[PDB]
RNA sequence: AGGAGUGGAGCCUGCGGCUUAAUUUGACUCAACACGGGAAACCUCACCCGGCCCGGACACGGACAGGAUUGACAGAUUGAUAGCUCUUUCUCGAUUCCGUGGGUGGUGGUGCAUGGCCGUUCUUAGUUGGUGGAGCGAUUUGUCUGGUUAAUUCCGAUAACGAACGAGACUCUGGCAUGCUAACUAGUUACGCGACCGGUCGGCGUAACUUCUUAGAGGGACAAGUGGCGUUCAGCCACCCGAGAUUGAGCAAUAACAGGUCUGUGAUGCCCUUAGAUGUCCGGGGCUGCACGCGCGCUACACUGACUGGCUCAGCGUGUGCCUACCCUACGCCGGCAGGCGCGGGUAACCCGUUGAACCCCAUUCGUGAUGGGGAUCGGGGAUUGCAAUUAUUCCCCAUGAACGAGGAAUUCCCAGUAAGUGCGGGUCAUAAGCUUGCGUUGAUUAAGUCCCUGCCCUUUGUACACACCGCCCGU
């Protein structure tokens, strides 16, 4: 089948949206976080990273055989020419989807909202994130729609350095009186290297090499061996 | 928030349910008390079908089902 | 209802034959892509085994214009508790180990 | 890739709009060898999300 | 479905100027010191 | 003391009440009114001349071999190759036939129950803790006299110190490389043929690491140099040198609107309509008419206004076999060229294409001007080929004159490659545009200011206001 370049690369992109989003609605009980996909020579893999693995892939690879039977009936892949797999997050207090989730299941498993986002807000923190904004909006009791908002540390909001350097996530949550929206926004901490957080510094921090230390006495003696 | 606000006319009708003769004499008659019932004029042979396909009669353009079958001499 | 009985035992047995499917949410559509040639027009076929997982006892997962059914216990205990018919025809989950 | 649509999902306010982008940035290197030499170069393991197209004259 | 639940802290902070301030500062007292 | 472009001189649409049937649902100051990407013959239409197919897990009334659903133009319904002429009765012979119901859910209501998203307050610089000072306290200082900046931007001052958002930085985008990285798809070639009386000559001719083109790694601009003003601070002005001495945009705080969206959504709480589930029925007159009752638009004023396929000229992009058998088109059909027939190319720097009936310009010409100079209803020659078109698709011209040369109070937008003129793509879509969103091309007049109007911000001040002046309030 040949298709056009352009039209190839939204297809790609619908694919993996689509994607995400089933899986997405299919195990963000068992922490999902995201998903990647590979596609090389007859390997076309996707990734499922999650923060718990035990029920993504079940007993004896019962779940993970039925994704990936659905994902390759539904999507037309050639039989067995996908093989979807799942590994974990080392850091889940800096994925906004992951503490979203978490925020959600600590309030629809009965909490109060202030302790559980709070809650949230310190793992956060002790994850090593720069920091964090918790804004929990919809009915918090009574006709009228109240909105919380808890920020601790420090976050930017405009400019460029937004797009990777703050990750953020919205959630609902389905209520007996209706539906409560959570929002989390996590800064990355600047990381060279291992990818935990963003490569590049913040644009305007200007770091500053410490000049080479001296400590000379008013007549040079050194210390030989 | 608006339909095609059609309540003015027929406020209640009647079933539109057919009182239809239950003993057929149009589709099968008999009156002779025999196995072989018969027509008088000539059958149509065509094999398309089985041996005792089901012809009525009425004044003219009699309408069958399928086709709207006519009796012709072709 | 809108479903006939023959396409519906016909659809009953490939039911059977293949357990775990995903279809699209039409109701009169005949041109499915992924679920075509089954000797069969397949607006019957689709909205017939939509119709046979959708009665009322047994679940689904949906979204994205897509139905996900996969064959929990509860797929397996309302077969048996409708249909009648033990898994002695062996599906397609008792292989992959 | 271009495509530019309405902000609002209702049709209140002002006309304020999004302009979404794609670049699509393409290249093309031709050489001479055998087959396998560049059946065994294409293994490379290219990382996600760079399509690789190999074809002959 | 479900309903979340309500510490009294942020039940006083939502309700101190409403029909319910009364109950909800008394509820905010038991919990400071009810003992 | 400025103007340019005139809602009336060169192509229609949205909305507000009434002709038996039309002015077909949300939104009404900025912050509604070609907005819902809303260009609706069917289909998502639902004020349409009358209706038929289907609905059912939970408690139900008529408790099964016909209890009739969609296929005949003829001797008919107010349309309707649906059959209802009171008729009609082989095509699954379990489509189940009338009844407010939680419906294999409704584009049903509520956006004064909500989520998400968007708009705005608010395009301006604004906002906030911690610890410390002041006050009994609400609160205040920090967050400032002043100078400076586009900026709560800095200098500085300082009962505050140290910080956090916003601004800036940043991202994309132009503008410059006789430097680099190198390209059988567009651009060189003199060990060259397709040339005579020593000027390179187009399906083909392409061992220069490329200047035009493409795109990447970098460079480059910093108020850097000089002069002047200024606490000689932050800065401002001017001028050589420079491709450039702030190009567009995008992102964008805190606190809020009972702002819009339940008709974008298996995003939703609660509550409820028809037995035509907005389930279906390319069944079936719902517009688009013209008291500008209103709003957005289709809108150059004579040498400059117009014709030698005329040697200037585009660039942004789109384009086809998984439900796209509704892609972009070259070339040959020759009634006179887009074109109904053929035959090829292109999933694209490859073909359309050096962009298939081109601008501005050019002795059809006016030595002045109601003419040749610009289009006043409005007829033909062949029709892009669309279930209708008229009750929105469709292509040059014959000179019968258009108030034919600056426009009621009321107003909108705009500072340079800008306004305006001009066409071309994308979305919608069948080529579907007078819409929008972009792109080029021709290309200015004015201004480098101010707080007069309309508003915004930083301070001081008054207040009997706090629903916050559309306030409060006084007297028959």
């Amino acid at each position: 089948v040949q298709i056009s370049k352009k039209r190839k690369f939204v297809a790609d992109g619908i694919f993996k949206a689509e994607l995400n989003e089933f899986l997405t609605r299919e195990l963000a009980e068992d922490g999902y976080s995201g998903v990647e996909v590979r596609v090389t020579p007859t390997r076309t893999e996707i990734i499922i990273l999650a923060t718990r693995t035990q029920n993504v892939l079940g007993e004896k690879g019962r779940r993970i055989r039925e994704l990936t039977a659905v994902v390759q009936k539904r999507f037309g892949f050639p039989e067995g020419s996908v093989e979807l797999y799942a590994e974990k997050v080392a850091t889940r207090g800096l994925c906004a989807i992951a503490q979203a989730e978490s925020l959600r299941y600590k309030l629809l498993g009965g909490l109060a909202v202030r302790r559980a986002c709070y809650g949230v807000l310190r793992f956060i923190m002790e994850s090593g994130a720069k920091g964090c904004e918790v804004v929990v909006s919809g009915k918090l009791r009574g006709q009228r729609a109240k909105s919380m908002k808890f920020v601790d540390g420090l976050m930017i909001h405009s400019g460029d350095p937004v797009n990777y350097y703050v990750d953020t996530a919205v959630r609902h949550v389905l209520l007996r009186q209706g539906v409560l929206g959570i929002k989390v926004k996590i800064m990355l901490p600047w990381d060279p290297t291992g990818k935990i957080g963003p490569k590049k510094p913040l644009p305007d921090h200007v770091s500053i090499v410490e000049p080479k230390d001296e400590i000379l006495p008013t007549t040079p003696i050194s210390e030989q061996k | 928030k608006k339909r095609k606000k059609k309540s003015y006319t027929t406020p209640k009708k009647n079933k539109h349910k057919r009182k239809k003769v239950k003993l057929a004499v149009l589709k099968y008659y008999k009156v002779d008390e025999n196995g072989k019932i018969s027509r008088l004029r000539r059958e149509c042979p065509s094999d398309e079908c089985g041996a005792g396909v089901f012809m009525a009669s009425h004044f003219d353009r009699h309408y069958c089902g399928k086709c709207c079958l006519t009796y012709c001499f072709n | 209802m809108l479903m006939p009985k023959k396409n519906r035992i016909a659809i009953y047995e490939l039911l059977f034959k293949e357990g775990v499917m995903v279809a699209k949410k039409d109701v009169h559509m005949p041109k499915h892509p992924e679920l075509a040639d089954k000797n069969v027009p397949n607006l019957h076929v689709m909205k017939a085994m939509q119709s046979l997982k959708s009665r009322g006892y047994v679940k689904e997962q949906f979204a994205w214009r897509h139905f996900y059914w996969y064959l929990t216990n509860e797929g397996i205990q309302y077969l048996r508790d409708y249909l009648h018919l033990p898994p002695e025809i062996v599906p397609a989950t008792l292989r992959r180990s | 890739l271009r495509i530019t649509t309405r902000k609002t999902p209702c049709g209140e306010g002002s006309k304020t709009w999004d302009r979404f982008q794609m670049r699509i940035h393409k290249r093309l290197i031709d050489l001479h060898s055998p087959s396998e030499i560049v059946k065994q170069i294409t293994s490379i393991s290219i990382e996600p999300g760079v399509e690789v197209e190999v074809t002959i004259a | 479905g479900t309903d979340l639940v309500t510490d009294p802290f942020e039940d006083f902070e939502f309700n101190c100027n409403t029909k319910y301030s009364g109950g909800v500062t008394r509820n905010l007292m038991r919990e400071l010191n009810g003992g």
